[PDB]
């Protein structure tokens, strides 16, 4: 298998120039100069951080845990990174019996990252950001299941490879108007760089799955939570985008396919900038109280909808 | 119709004029050859005649307050408080405590 | 009667001993949930040091007052508040003169 | 093979780990501390409850979640099955869970 | 005067009905001296009775002063009684600035006055920290401007600027800091004070 | 012999490339470090990015007045940076008190409390000559490792 | 009491800066033992710990004896 | 005067209560919060590069401090001990004697960079003028010792310096 590997290697090299784009993007946002002194643009900077963060800094928490807490930071990537394998993409590695199934309970099983981080440091300064962390991801898993089952039952079964079939014409992100544009907001479930976002940034509280963290752990954190960003964003671009399939000529999907993954990718650094926090309580009360009663009449509404006119794969 | 402090203006005349009949009895208790009484007194008649002679207009609200009747009433509600302590602790009729160490200047 | 202060002449020697009841038992508390520092044995001997030197006993206004500033210095760990092992240490650490003779302290030319 | 896809991945990414673990040592003083973030010494030593104010809203999650376990054979299973039956009782899961949620905004707890 | 003189006196002569209005009731347990100039008024009061001052000014109809906001101390050995508390008070409804002052030593216990303003318990903390003045019936009389294992007042003025436990070496030991070290730099002691008095009238006779 | 040279300042190069600093929010020398991350005078990306935390940064910044409250609480955040770690004191505060010094509460110059390697004179530390304080640092780091 | 004076002086004799044999029973701690102020009360509040109970502040100036103590002791 | 910052319910009936729901139901307003950043972000950035690129300035501006002499040799500096009484943080030294036979101009002469805030003020206070701040911004040192200015010496080298003192003095006498 030379295929996984040719998925990992330039892939984290993807996540490292993310960092370039964290600034760049966001900074003209903020009407600043990101990167310019290192390389001809910054290019220089992303592969200096790996040269920085892992072969100098040296740190291992205090009081400490046992196993636990290194091992967190290999459940930070090997299961977030694991999830590029069921990507329906051109051609998938290993094309799943049921493909969305695999993505949403890898999704949740990358959450724990942030969860077995609060046992790393004994002290109870550390778990107040991970008792966040829970509550910020926990309600958010409810929609992120409901509002995909509306748009699975529109069009074909759990498997990515159909998802990219269905899509001919024209694109799912009008018939799925409202469905759409919650895909903004549940998308940020998990810690992720946003406005909505998790306990992971700073701001007001203490820095979640990072004070406990060294460097060596905790950038191997981020070489994680910003991998989870494009993994959205791509998911987002296959079942609310399309525009053309074409199996004879691989080079046209490929292009095609990058350009409306890479306007999402600056879409969520956009939310990022524009935005403040909002807040541990009244996160949970954008949905569950208001979202969830909507999204649920759209799960109505999209039940009779292959019952009215024919639409079953 | 709100009013600018947490406490909410309450449609209610006389009310204001229950807490400046309630003060002139207290007063007329331990203190009569103290100053404490004749002074406060002469305020409390000319303001409760003011009360009498306007029919709910804002120009009653306007005499020597300006912030509605709300506000005039919260001054009102905590004479009863003070004028109560005031007898209470006796400082006003009496007068035979010590005096300072004889330095002022600096 | 000018100034209270809180008690008596007979009355201020038993809130002292008030005070030293409360404070004896904080010395094998503040080793467990603090720090290791020194020793349990040597630390409630280094509370009686300090007793012995404020021991002078003439007016009721100065005992009383002693009382309040050691419900606060003493009261730092009674709730259990930050110092970092750097607070609360009395005694010196670093500070390693103590010669008290004519003999001794004119040899290393002082006053 | 799904085995050997997950393994290659799981392998490389505990081996940058080690990468980070032995390149970076010189000294390992008592320099590290329990809390950090913010500094100061721990006033709230290891564990305590803390607990409340999400109890009911995660309690209810572990409910909701068998739902929409139960409502994943929407897509998959109306291919064989009539669907005048079907429709009956696939709305049915869905409306009951309103009302529950319903029953969820009278008083919905201290969050 | 163009640019001699500051301000007219006009609202003199209103003010100073004030510092005849409190005499007037006439308390040998409040009022002893009062003095009024440029634009202020001052009253200082007898340390027996503090809180039944503090009650006037607030509420009262002819003066309604109700905020109690400012409170300082002054630090003076002169005198046969050492510390002077000074409250600074401001009317919202009426506008006008008043002073109320105490005499006492104050070594021995002061009336507190927590129970008729809700900030005034945080700027009596500032006197115990700086001075050394205990407020009797105080709720929670918690160090703020000093180090939490610190001796004496740290702003009296018997004792040196510099103080005496100030510097914190790392030194020999790992991880605790040092206190015993007393030397610091050398604050040079300007003995300059000029011949001649520079303003009459505010001579005293000997 | 000239592979093992060039690798030591390969290693120092990512020190000359990106150091972090630590949100000293200790005085007014804090509203001149906020200044740093103003547009005008930049080094966001040039090799300086804010994100706090003691554990993550490399070059924590003391910005200001420190006292014997303040002297037990940042020695070890100092104690809690990774080992390859830098301290640049700015500020006449952070050198030795603006004007305190003979005052009773100050420690006078943070060397008494933790080690310093760059100094920068300013009260009110101009965004100009603050930009020597990380651009100096980068080029003070020549050579680590020999044998 | 049965099982109070045994108890009492094992209790003490564990204690430091006292006199392992020369003073037991019916003796002073202040008067006959010597023991300062603060350090004569201060025996009996360690005992108070190895007994079980709570001792108040006014009842603690009576005693001084160990022989008076036991008395105390017994509620 | 009162500005009011209660708007006192913009809705009333059918046509005002629909729009102030639209944008409560989806967006609409975030989405002219996000088109708000999106102009900042086509427009240039006013950002300064440091080794190459200089900030903006002023003729009077006060950084590190250097002595100046007159334009035939001789130290301008008088010995006064004034500048050291108007400093408030006292970093200025001064101690006076004799030099040689006639003239009478210092020998100490320390300005510690540990203290001095910054003032302006021993610039203003010096009648003859030997202390004039220049636009200074480059000093990094490894130690204290290096930092605190010496006996004059350093502050005499501040010829390098004394070029621009002159052109910046220029704008001084009869001030701006
Ligand atoms: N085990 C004990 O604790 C023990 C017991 C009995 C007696 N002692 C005595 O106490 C002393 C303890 O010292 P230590 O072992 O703690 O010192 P150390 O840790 O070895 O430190 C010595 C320093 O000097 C430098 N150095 C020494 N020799 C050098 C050379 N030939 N070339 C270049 N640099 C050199 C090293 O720099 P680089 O690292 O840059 O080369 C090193 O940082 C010993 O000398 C021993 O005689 C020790
Ligand atoms: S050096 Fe100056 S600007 Fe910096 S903290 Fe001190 S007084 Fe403020
Ligand atoms: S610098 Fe000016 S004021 Fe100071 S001693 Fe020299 S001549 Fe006098
Ligand atoms: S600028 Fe101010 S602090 Fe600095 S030497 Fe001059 S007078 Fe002293």
């Amino acid at each position: 298998m030379i295929n996984i590997l040719m998925l990992i290697i330039p892939i984290l090299l993807a996540v490292a120039f993310l960092t370039l784009v964290e600034r760049k993007v966001l900074g003209y946002m903020q009407l600043r100069k990101g990167p310019n002194v290192v390389g001809p643009y910054g290019l220089l900077q992303p592969i200096a951080d790996a040269i920085k963060l892992f072969i100098k800094e040296p740190l291992r928490p205090a009081t400490s845990s046992a196993s636990m807490f290194i091992l967190a930071p290999i459940m930070a990537l090997g299961l977030a990174l694991t999830m590029w394998i069921p990507l329906p993409m051109p051609y998938p590695l290993i094309n799943m019996n049921l493909g969305v199934l695999f993505m949403l309970a890898m999704s949740s099983l990358a959450v724990y990252s942030i969860l077995w981080s609060g046992w790393a440091s004994n002290s109870k300064y550390a778990l107040i950001g991970a008792l966040r962390a829970v509550a910020q991801t926990i309600s958010y898993e409810v929609t992120l299941a409901i509002i995909l089952l509306s748009v699975l039952l529109m069009s074909g079964s759990f498997t990515l490879s159909t998802l990219i079939t269905t899509q001919e014409q024209m694109w799912l992100i009008l018939p799925a108007w409202p469905l759409a544009m919650m895909w903004f907001i549940s998308t940020l479930a998990e810690t992720n760089r946003a406005p909505f976002d998790l306990t992971e940034g700073e701001s007001e509280l203490v820095s979640g799955f990072n004070v406990e963290y060294a460097a060596g752990p905790f950038a191997l954190f981020f070489m994680a939570e910003y991998a989870n960003i494009i993994m959205m964003n791509i998911f987002t671009a296959i079942l609310f985008l399309g525009t053309s399939h074409n199996p004879h000529m691989p080079e046209l999907y490929t292009i095609n396919f990058t350009i409306k993954s890479l306007l999402l990718t600056m879409s969520f650094l956009w939310i990022r900038a524009s935005y403040p926090r909002f807040r541990y309580d009244q996160l949970m009360h954008l949905l569950w109280k208001n979202f969830l009663p909507l999204t649920l009449a759209l799960c109505m509404w999209h039940v009779s909808l292959p019952i009215l006119t024919s639409g079953i794969p | 119709t709100g009013l600018v402090g947490l406490a909410v203006c309450e449609t209610p005349h006389e009310r204001l004029k229950i807490l400046y009949t309630k003060i002139l009895d207290v007063l007329g208790h331990i203190p009569k050859n103290a100053a404490y009484r004749k002074y406060t007194e002469q305020i409390t008649n000319e303001k409760l005649s003011m009360v009498k002679a306007e029919p709910d207009v804002k120009k009653l609200e306007e005499r020597l307050q300006g912030g509605q009747i709300e506000e005039v009433i919260l001054q009102a509600e905590n004479e009863l408080s003070l004028a109560r302590k005031m007898i209470q602790w006796k400082p006003w009729e009496p007068l035979v405590e010590e005096p300072p160490a004889s330095q002022w200047k600096w | 009667v000018k100034p209270i202060f809180s008690r008596d002449m007979n009355e201020a020697k038993r809130r002292v001993r008030e005070l030293y009841r409360a404070w004896y038992r904080e010395v094998p508390n503040t080793v467990h949930l603090f720090q290791l520092d020194i020793s349990v044995k040597q630390g409630r001997d280094k509370v009686r040091e300090m007793f012995k030197k404020n021991a002078h006993i003439t007016d009721p206004r100065v005992v009383d007052l002693l009382v309040i500033k050691g419900k606060m210095e003493l009261e730092e760990t009674i709730k259990v508040w930050k110092q970092r092992t750097h607070v609360m240490r009395f005694f010196h650490e670093t500070e390693a003169p103590r010669p008290k003779d004519f003999l001794s302290k004119f040899y290393v030319g002082h006053d | 093979n799904l085995m050997l896809a997950l393994l290659t991945n799981f392998t490389l990414a505990t081996l940058l780990v080690i990468i980070a673990f032995w390149l970076p040592q010189l000294n390992v003083y008592s320099e590290k501390t329990s809390p950090y973030e913010c500094g100061f010494d721990p006033m709230g030593s290891a564990r305590l409850p803390f607990s409340m104010k999400f109890f009911l809203v995660a309690i209810t999650f572990l409910l909701f979640d068998l739902e929409i376990a139960l409502l994943l054979p929407l897509p998959w299973a109306s291919q064989t099955a009539n669907l005048n039956t079907m429709l009956t009782m696939a709305l049915f899961l869905i409306i009951l869970l309103a009302v529950s949620l319903a029953y969820e905004w009278t008083q919905k707890g201290l969050e | 005067r163009p640019t001699v003189r500051p301000r007219n006196d006009v609202a003199h002569k209103q003010l100073s009905a004030f510092g005849e209005y409190v005499a007037e009731i006439l308390p040998k347990y409040v009022q002893q001296v009062q003095v009024s100039c440029f634009n202020e008024l001052e009253i200082c009061i007898h340390p027996d009775g503090v809180i039944p001052v503090l009650t006037f000014l607030r509420d009262h109809s002819n003066a309604q002063f109700k905020s109690l906001a400012d409170l300082t101390a002054v630090d003076i050995p002169t005198r046969q009684n050492r510390f002077e508390i000074v409250y600074n008070l401001l009317s919202l409804r009426f506008n006008s600035r008043i002073r109320v002052k105490t005499y006492t030593d104050e070594l021995t216990p002061i009336e507190s006055s927590v129970p008729v303003y809700k900030a005034a318990n945080w700027y009596e903390r500032e006197i115990w920290d700086m001075f050394g003045v205990f407020f009797a019936n105080h709720p929670d009389l918690r160090r703020i401007l000093t180090d939490y294992g610190f001796e004496g007042h740290p702003f009296r003025k018997d004792f040196p600027l510099s103080g005496y436990v100030e510097l914190r070496y790392d030194d020999e030991v790992k991880r605790v800091v040092a206190e015993p070290v007393e030397l610091a730099q050398e604050f040079r002691k300007f003995d300059l004070n000029s011949p001649w008095e520079a303003f009459p009238a505010y001579r005293q006779p000997p | 012999e000239y592979v093992v040279a060039k690798l030591d300042d390969l290693i120092n190069w990512a020190r000359r490339s990106s150091l972090w600093p630590m949100t000293f929010g200790l005085a007014c020398c804090a509203v001149e470090m906020m200044h740093m991350a103003a547009p005008r005078y930049d080094m966001d990306r040039f090799g300086v990015v804010f994100r706090a935390s003691p554990r993550q940064s490399d070059v924590m910044i003391v910005a200001g007045t420190l006292t014997n409250k303040m002297a037990p609480a940042l020695r070890k955040v100092y104690d809690q940076m990774p080992e390859p770690r830098y301290v640049v004191s700015m500020g006449s505060c952070a050198n030795g008190g603006g004007y305190y010094h003979y005052s009773y509460s100050v420690v006078r110059g943070c060397d008494r409390i933790v080690p310093v390697d760059i100094y920068v004179p300013g009260c009110p530390p101009t965004a100009e000559a603050l930009l020597y304080g990380i651009l100096q640092l980068q080029k003070k780091i020549k050579r680590e490792k020999r044998l | 009491l049965e099982g109070i004076k045994d108890r009492v002086l094992y209790v003490l004799k564990l204690y430091d800066k006292i006199d392992p044999e020369k003073l037991s029973v019916n003796s002073h701690f202040m008067k006959d033992l010597g023991l300062d102020s603060l350090d004569q009360v201060e025996i009996i509040m360690a005992m108070e710990d190895e007994f079980g109970f709570e001792i108040p502040d006014i009842d603690a100036e009576k005693l001084m004896c160990p022989q008076e103590i036991v008395d105390y002791i017994a509620d | 005067t009162y500005k009011y910052v209660n708007l006192r319910e913009p809705s009333m009936d059918m046509k005002s209560v629909t729009d102030r729901a639209a944008q409560t139901l989806l967006w609409t307003e975030l989405i002219r919060g996000l088109g708000m950043t999106l102009s900042y972000l086509f427009r240039e950035p006013a950002t300064i590069n440091y080794p190459f690129e200089k900030g903006p300035l002023s003729p009077r501006f006060r950084g590190e401090h250097a002595l100046r002499r007159y334009p035939s040799g001789e130290e301008r500096c008088i010995a006064c001990k004034l500048c050291e009484a108007v400093c408030p943080a006292q970093a200025i030294t001064i101690e006076a004697e004799p030099r040689a036979d006639g003239s009478r101009r210092t020998t100490r002469y320390d300005i510690d960079m540990t203290k001095c805030i910054y003032c302006g003020f021993c610039q203003e206070a010096c009648p003859v003028d030997a202390i004039v701040e220049g636009p200074n911004f480059e000093f990094s040192t490894e130690t204290h010792e290096e930092l605190l200015y010496n006996k004059e010496k350093l502050l005499n080298n501040g010829d390098k310096w004394e070029a621009e003192i002159a052109a910046n003095i220029q704008a001084d006498y009869l001030y701006r």
